[PDB]
């Protein structure tokens, strides 16, 4: 459900670039202090789209508190801002696909993919 | 403490090489 997750965990999330020109960019949402969606998109390059569960080694490993995001002026973004490029980069049937395949832990992202 | 903003950093570079086998759009 939606709005449990809602109400108890504040859904936040982050863009910045990748060290050395045009910039490589990495985004987050984390489902209160732990990672459910990271979205990697560079230069000339297909996006990278990473969901909690399936792509957990390939994710942060941080708590949200430790990452340095939430005092990096300018880190943090609009949900919006990060879920229309998440969609326009194919994220919904990536995360649909792996919930089919039972690869998905269960976050918020899932809960907003019940629907 | 800051080791764990290092942390972040020593993974963000290697995200960030994560993507040299990725094919270029462009060919």
């Amino acid at each position: 459900r939606q709005r449990e997750i809602e109400m108890n965990r504040q859904q936040r999330f982050f863009r910045i670039p990748f060290i050395r020109k045009k910039k490589g960019w990495w985004y987050a949402h984390f489902d209160g202090p732990w990672i459910a969606r990271q979205m990697e998109l560079h230069p000339d390059k297909p996006p990278i789209l990473l969901v909690a569960g399936k792509d957990d080694m390939e994710m942060c490993e941080l708590n949200l508190e430790e990452t340095g995001l939430t005092r990096k002026r300018g880190a943090e973004i609009l949900p919006r801002q990060f879920e229309e490029i998440w969609e326009r980069c194919g994220g919904i049937q990536y995360l649909q696909n792996a919930i089919e395949s039972r690869q998905a832990r269960p976050t918020y992202a899932t809960a907003m993919l019940q629907s | 403490g800051v080791t764990s903003e290092g942390k972040f950093d020593k993974f963000l570079e290697e995200r960030a090489k994560a993507a040299d086998r990725l094919p270029n759009l462009s060919s």
